[PDB]
């Protein structure tokens, strides 16, 4: 329906390539991927689209974000759901990869171009924000905020106040917010020091269109777009007993559960309605506003071909596909 | 393992005197005296509620949190009142005004740091902490405002340790206060997002259960509070005894909350017979499950017959067969398959201690997580809108540094909490 | 030669105290004699404290009594991952200190209670760490699987679909005893609506005595623990025979006692006597180790079994010509001085893999799905260092155990 799903495999990593043990999934054709190659489970998985390891950021940009931009420009709020294995590398090269063309860079340019054309023809104004969910506290990345308090408007569409947005001057101004933000989140000191993978990063862009062609006095269409980087799941080891991870992992584990339970309930609410508990998390309640409604959504899962990704990519394909596959 | 009780506001304090009146006899602790215990088992586990200092002076490890001096000055000037170390009395000689905002933002907010100081002195006592018991009414300044702040701070300092709450939800028929739904809707809002076990008790559900199930014609408050304190002993301290199948606050929590909201339960005691005549001893066991699972006998206002159960915990305490227990629970699950929910193959959590309530042969605390409690947060949330529409006594809250959006927030949350509870009634 | 034991979870320790009671009682070793050969594990102190306070107090070393003063929790995750992790190293250290002291051991008779927190989750990793440190040994786990309708924990199936998947690739032969299908023996075959837990524990205390105690003891047809998993498991899944006893007669009511071999052996295959709600509804036996004890002529057995091999309504598997391990011990059973057990001069402690547990597993798996389909108590395990993975991926595990116990039978 509105939901469309695409999974983009990312090349095996230099070390993963050179070793080569049984591949987690073995991508068969472009769309169908077999899990657990010989027998073994030998599970065929279908998706709506799938992109192979050869498909880079630029191909996923064009695929994923093209139905996003059009709907975003139409005034339909859009979101991108990221996924990926817990192990970085696929997710590392999927997001924040400057060298890779960036799904986010080409879609930010794609929107940024389309935004300039809508402004010349029509008066279009936009704004952007960048927030994270670390410790289940929302931080703005642009300004050093504290815990955003919750209010509800007349619509009562739940607002975390104290968010600041600036209007997109160029993509360069956005790049400064991306830099400010990306350095504002900490690395996670557990394991190897990753980026802010374990914290959920959110990018927000708000389109606001008035028509010059339409009367000045008209309804304004606004969409919200969001891109979310999520954590990976934690094992016993990657968790650990330690009190240092302890807080962070509790925040992530309940965020992942309540969020993924809201994603499963989201697919059920493509039948259903008020059933889906928006309230189970702070961000999952804002995710209702974006992902709820009949809005065009896409999930991009990451998958690596490495054997390390055996568990992680199988669990993420399992969880992403589970919400599709369940229908009553 | 260990707990630290919390006597927030006058009602939670008045009940604290009754909770500790009971528990101490259930542990042979005289006023400042030691363990006189008729047995030896009422001592291998006391640590749960007390501290070692002298060698005869096991002191209750509670907190007494009140902005009204005359209350804690009636609890401390009466019977067991001289057991509490004076360090436990976190008084606020300020005006204890009946406003949730006055006890949460303005007058309670100052006294909190001098509370958290002691909640840490008592949590850092020794061994391993389990959680905190909380007693209060949802109908007043110090109960619902300040007592709900104390937990919003406890749940930030120890998000690992459990949080039991004993709320005196506003009774339907007559409200013992006027702003009541204001104080209530604003505390249940904090409760649904901090504590993880709530036991809601209603002064009139008690009067019914205390005037018809006890022929008691003059049910004083001391009696209501005594009945309540009889359950919260059969919950906690009870399961800190041996048993063929014991549990503890976590087993209770980890069997009784299917969804993270917290969920609120409805306690029920077992042998609830009037004194002389009704000492029928029809307490073999089918008579306890007969008792606990009827409508009346639930300390909540709402009737369980009006909604499915998600979980039940019959926390028995008295020597009985693990067959006539585990069996009876089944026929109860099948006679009433209608109201019990179906996506849980076994709703009931059987729990069995050995030692019974001092003077009795056999009892069983009931802790029901029924969807029937929907028909109470409905009640509270109605009384709110009917007066919130006109901003009735709202100038007492905003004039104490509040927000027109804060009332909106709490209603909408606790009114969503009604919606969610119906998702499982269906 | 020896077999250590590891009694885990409160119930694995209550059964432990009872199997351990019946031992000294048939070996003339009163309260203070030799030394035990086992350990006790719980994340609730008050229960292992019943072995430190109650009977059999000084028969143990405080070193073979592991406790985590912390919290049991009726959830696998916490008891496997989060908490039960902290204790494992210390636990292993005993089953490595007790395993060194001996002389050429054979294995560890584990005692756990499937649908617990400490009995599910901890043992899962205990057996895990054993199959690696001692893959060259026997790993016979004696479970008390979930009652078919009379479960206790609300979550039970979450705990028991997670002990099965994690231990499956690690056990050698998993004995099973159902708590409810024992109460039917206490009601029907003993007459008592007063079965305390202390009695089911005498009855597993009895069947278990027949396994290790009397069979590690000399006899006319000895059967090592390796002989079990060899003569009892057809396939590498940690296959789960059922325990059954024969002279379960009452020591008060009826008295026919003198029930020659020809009778006690027939009293094993009737479904009303097998400590398991896995009534042979279709389940073909595939291998049975009839342990006898007491006065038994090998011809009475090699005739009392021959009659059974030709009953045909007992239908063995096709690929199994003869699946009858006769074990004969000398010393008769040894009943509790004044419990309720008859006291006969012979018994049959038959155990067997049956295709019947195709049911028991199916009915326990279907349970799990109904709650997991709504997540139910999932937030209690995810907050404890687990994932959507370990549930969904241990569910897929037991799915190929519904198919394994279907394919190994029903077909020819
Ligand atoms: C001669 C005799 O057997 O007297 C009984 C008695 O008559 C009855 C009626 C008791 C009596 O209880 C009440 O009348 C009552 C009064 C106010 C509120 C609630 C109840 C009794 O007072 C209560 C008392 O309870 C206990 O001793 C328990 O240990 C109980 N203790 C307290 O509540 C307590 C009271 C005063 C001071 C300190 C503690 C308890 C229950 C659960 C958990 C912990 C403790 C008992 C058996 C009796 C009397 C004395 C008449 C009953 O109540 C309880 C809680 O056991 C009322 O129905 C039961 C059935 C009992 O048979
Ligand atoms: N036969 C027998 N079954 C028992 C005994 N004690 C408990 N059980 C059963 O085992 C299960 C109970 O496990 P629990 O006592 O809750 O837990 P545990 O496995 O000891 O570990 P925790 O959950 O962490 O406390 C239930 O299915 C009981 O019916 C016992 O002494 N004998
Ligand atoms: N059971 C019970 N309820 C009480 C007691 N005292 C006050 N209440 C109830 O508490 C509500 C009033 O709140 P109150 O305790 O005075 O608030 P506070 O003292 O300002 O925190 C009313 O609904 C009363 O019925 C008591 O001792 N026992
Ligand atoms: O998705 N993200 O939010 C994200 C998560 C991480 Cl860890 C890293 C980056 C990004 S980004 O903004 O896509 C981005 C993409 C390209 C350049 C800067 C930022
Ligand atoms: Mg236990
Ligand atoms: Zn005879």
């Amino acid at each position: 329906h509105h939901m469309k799903v695409v999974v983009r495999v990312r090349p095996e990593n230099t070390k993963e390539k050179a070793a080569g043990f049984h591949k987690v999934v073995h991508v068969v054709d472009k769309h169908i991927l077999v899990f657990d190659p010989k027998q073994n489970k030998d599970l065929k998985f279908v998706f709506d689209a799938v992109f192979d390891e050869t498909s880079t950021q630029s191909e996923v940009f064009e695929h994923t974000t093209k139905p996003i931009l059009r709907s975003f420009l139409n005034g339909y709020n859009c979101t991108v759901l990221a996924y990926g294995a817990t192990g970085a590398g696929k997710t590392h090269t999927m997001l924040g990869s400057a060298d890779e063309p960036g799904v986010m860079y080409l879609t930010m340019l794609h929107l940024y171009k389309c935004m300039d054309e809508i402004k010349e023809e029509k008066i279009c104004s936009t704004a952007v924000s960048y927030l994270e969910v670390y410790n289940e506290q929302i931080r703005d990345l642009l300004v050093n905020s504290g815990p955003l308090a919750v209010r509800e408007d007349t619509q009562k569409g739940v607002v975390v106040h104290g968010l600041t947005l600036h209007q997109p001057k160029s993509s360069e101004e956005i790049l400064h917010l991306l830099d400010n933000g990306n350095k504002n989140r900490t690395q996670h000191p557990t394991d190897m020091n990753a980026t802010s993978s374990r914290s959920h990063a959110v990018f927000q862009i708000y389109l606001r269109q008035q028509d010059k062609t339409a009367s000045i006095n008209q309804n304004v269409r606004i969409a919200k777009m969001s891109l979310i980087d999520l954590a990976g799941s934690e094992r016993a080891s990657t968790s650990g007993a330690k009190g240092t991870r302890f807080v962070e992992g509790t925040n992530i584990n309940r965020s992942l559960l309540a969020l993924g339970n809201v994603i499963n309930a989201l697919a059920d609410s493509k039948r259903k309605n008020q059933h889906i508990p928006y309230r189970n998390s702070k961000l999952t309640r804002l995710l209702k506003d974006s992902l709820g409604g009949n809005c065009q959504t896409i999930m991009i899962a990451a998958v690596s071909p490495s054997s390390v990704f055996y568990d992680d990519t199988y669990n993420t394909l399992k969880y992403a596909n589970r919400a599709k596959d369940i229908k009553s | 393992r260990e707990i630290v009780h919390i006597q927030a506001g006058q009602c939670g304090n008045q009940i604290g005197a009754k909770f500790w009146e009971v528990i101490s006899d259930e542990h042979g602790i005289d006023p400042t005296g030691s363990y006189h215990g008729d047995s030896d088992l009422q001592l291998e586990r006391i640590n749960v509620y007390y501290n070692e200092a002298a060698g005869n002076k096991y002191v209750p490890r509670a907190i007494l949190v009140d902005l009204e001096p005359g209350t804690m000055d009636s609890v401390r000037s009466g019977p067991f009142g001289q057991i509490f170390r004076p360090d436990n009395f976190v008084f606020g000689q300020s005006g204890a005004g009946n406003n949730w905002a006055k006890g949460h933002y303005t007058e309670g907010a100052e006294l909190v740091d001098s509370v958290l100081d002691v909640v840490r002195k008592e949590s850092e006592s020794c061994d391993c902490l389990q959680g905190f018991q909380l007693t209060h009414s949802l109908g007043g300044g110090t109960g619902s405002g300040m007592g709900t702040l104390l937990i919003s701070k406890i749940r930030e300092e120890y998000p690992d340790r459990i949080m039991n709450t004993f709320s005196v939800v506003p009774s339907p028929k007559v409200s013992d206060t006027v702003v009541e739904p204001y104080n209530a809707t604003l505390s249940v809002h904090q409760l649904v997002e901090n504590t993880d076990e709530t036991y809601c008790i209603d002064n009139e559900a008690l009067y019914d259960i205390c005037f018809r199930t006890l022929k008691l014609t003059t049910p004083t408050y001391g009696d209501l509070n005594h009945l309540v304190s009889a359950t919260m002993s059969g919950v906690t301290t009870c399961l800190r005894f041996p048993g063929q199948l014991n549990a503890d606050l976590r087993k209770l929590a980890v069997n009784m909350v299917p969804f993270p909201r917290l969920h609120f339960f409805m306690p029920g005691f077992a042998p609830l017979t009037s004194r002389g005549s009704q000492q029928y001893r029809a307490l073999t066991v089918p008579e306890l499950t007969q008792q606990m699972f009827d409508a009346k006998n639930m300390m909540a206002a709402c009737d369980p017959r009006h909604g499915r159960y998600l979980t039940v915990a019959a926390v028995f305490r008295g020597r009985m067969s693990m067959k006539e227990v585990d069996e009876q629970m089944l026929n109860v699950q099948n006679k009433n398959s209608s109201y019990f929910v179906e996506w849980i193959p076994n709703n009931v959590k059987t729990a069995v201690c050995d030692i019974p309530p001092r003077g009795l042969k056999m009892s069983a605390t009931f802790i029901g997580n029924s969807t029937a409690i929907q028909e109470l947060f409905k009640r509270i949330s109605e009384q709110f809108t009917a007066m919130f529409r006109r901003k009735a006594f709202l100038h007492w809250y905003t004039g104490e540094g509040m927000d027109e959006m804060e009332f909106t927030e709490a209603e909408s949350n606790m009114n969503d909490l009604v919606s969610e509870y119906q998702q499982y009634q269906d | 030669r020896e077999c250590i034991s590891i009694h885990v979870g409160q119930a694995g320790v209550q059964i432990g105290n009872a199997c351990w009671e019946l031992y000294c009682l048939e070996h003339g070793i009163q309260p203070d004699g030799h030394v035990p050969r086992a350990v006790f594990v719980d994340l609730e102190p008050t229960v292992i404290d019943e072995v430190r306070t109650g009977t059999y107090r000084q028969l143990f070393h405080p070193e073979q009594l592991i406790t985590g003063k912390e919290d049991a929790a009726n959830n696998y995750a916490r008891g496997h991952y989060t908490i039960g992790k902290e204790i494992i190293d210390l636990v292993l250290d005993r089953i490595r200190k007790l395993a060194d002291q001996c002389t050429g051991l054979q294995g560890f008779s584990v005692f756990h209670s499937f649908g617990g927190g400490t009995g599910s989750g901890f043992t899962s990793l205990l057996m895990e760490r054993l199959s690696v440190d001692y893959g060259k040994k026997s790993k016979l786990e004696f479970s008390i699987y979930p009652a078919p309708q009379v479960s206790t924990a609300v979550v039970e199936p979450y705990n028991s679909i997670l002990t099965t998947h994690t231990t499956l690739e690690h056990s050698d032969c998993a004995f099973m005893v159902d708590n409810e299908a024992i109460y039917d023996i206490c009601r029907r075959n003993l007459d008592i609506e007063r079965p305390t837990y202390t009695n089911l524990n005498r009855l597993i205390g009895q069947i278990v005595s027949s396994i290790t105690a009397s069979l590690r003891f000399d006899g006319a047809l000895n059967v090592d623990l390796t002989e079990f998993q060899t003569n009892l498991v057809p396939y590498p899944r940690g296959h789960f025979p059922l325990a059954t006893y024969a002279p379960v007669i009452s020591a008060e009511k009826a008295y026919h006692e003198q029930l020659s071999v020809a009778e006690i052996t027939n009293a094993c295959f009737e479904p009303a006597n097998q400590m398991v709600k896995c009534d042979p509804r279709h389940g073909k036996y595939m291998a049975c180790c009839l342990l006898y004890r007491g006065d038994v002529v090998p011809k009475d057995v090699n005739a009392a079994i021959a009659t059974i091999k030709t009953k045909r309504t007992i239908q063995f598997v096709d690929w199994c010509p003869t699946g009858f391990k006769v074990g004969i011990n000398y010393e008769p059973p040894t009943v509790v001085p004044g419990g309720d057990l008859a006291k006969v001069q012979r018994a049959v402690c038959m155990l067997s893999n049956t295709t019947a547990i195709a049911e028991a597993w199916a009915r326990l798996d279907h349970k799990f799905d109904l709650m997991y389909a709504k997540r139910a108590f999932v937030h209690w395990y995810v907050g404890e260092g687990m994932e959507e993975g370990e549930f969904s991926e241990a569910r897929e595990d037991m799915a190929a155990l519904e198919k394994d116990y279907e394919e190994v039978g029903v077909d020819s």
